[PDB]
């Protein structure tokens, strides 16, 4: 199987976040490490997408802009992976170092989407999902979220999202087990919505509230996700 | 000019 092969040969391995667990969960220094995780899953997911089957017949501007528009959704989707294998979807695993209990989700400010996103990790476990089903589907991801407007060259965009549907497919060649997963895609953006949502209050208000953004991540939110806030960039829903 | 872009 050399589709699979390549997506398992190219799994990023485990990222911890830096987080002092002697502190106590203040708002300011949970958020402080979230923003410093987001960045070191950043450098991972590039390295990773630059590495995907046909990812570089993408114009370079295209595959920039694709990594940065789904960023979120990837790192909720392979969080909720991590959560279900790790702790049976109990806590949050955004990183070893940063596990989020009921406490913690409360103490960030972010319960309500921590609740969605447990549920999504459920859903791994409700749907027996397999590491196969998962790999597929979270290569899909990074194709699922573009500019209304279209891509610089978004024939080459459409041809290789058509060839990745067609991998999750084979993958599961049963017509409900596509509905099934189509749909807990879908689920996916919804929660990346709210947490692009949160992330931009954030950073407007960080300097009151003493949440330190790294450089890169502080230029993402304030260049790339108010396309998505402002409908410029949106989701390909499958449903 | 982008962090990003130089970083990618
Ligand atoms: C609050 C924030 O720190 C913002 S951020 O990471 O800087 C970010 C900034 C810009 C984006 F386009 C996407 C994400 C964040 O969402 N962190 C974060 C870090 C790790 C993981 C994981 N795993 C997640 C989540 F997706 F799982 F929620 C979220």
């Amino acid at each position: 199987p050399i589709f699979l092969n390549v997506l398992e040969a190219i799994e990023p391995g485990v990222v911890c976040a830096g987080h002092d667990n002697n502190q106590p969960d203040s708002f300011a220094a949970l958020l402080s490490s979230l923003n410093e995780l987001g960045e070191r899953q950043l450098v991972h997911v590039v390295k990773w997408a630059k590495a995907l089957p046909g990812f570089r017949n993408l114009h370079v501007d295209d595959q920039m802009a694709v990594i940065q528009y789904s960023l979120m959704g990837l790192m909720v989707f392979a969080m909720g992976w991590r959560s279900f294998t790790n702790v049976n979807s109990a806590m949050l695993y955004f990183a070893p170092d940063l596990v989020f209990n009921e406490y913690r989700m409360h103490k960030s400010r972010m319960y309500s989407q921590c609740v969605r996103m447990r549920h999504l990790s459920q859903e791994f476990g409700w749907l027996q999902i397999t590491p196969q089903e998962f790999l597929c589907m979270k290569a899909l991801l990074l194709f699922s979220i573009i500019p209304v407007d279209g891509l610089k060259n978004q024939k080459f965009f459409d041809e290789l999202r058509m060839n990745y549907i067609k991998e999750l497919d084979r993958i599961i060649a049963c017509s409900r087990r596509f509905y099934q997963l189509t749909k807990l895609l879908d689920s996916v953006q919804p929660i990346a919505r709210e947490l692009h949502q949160f992330t931009f209050d954030l950073l407007i208000k960080s300097h009151m509230v003493s949440v330190d953004f790294p450089e890169m991540m502080a230029e993402i939110i304030s260049v790339q996700v108010p396309k998505i806030l402002s409908g410029k960039v949106k989701p390909i829903y499958f449903h | 000019d982008t962090l990003f872009s130089q970083h990618y």
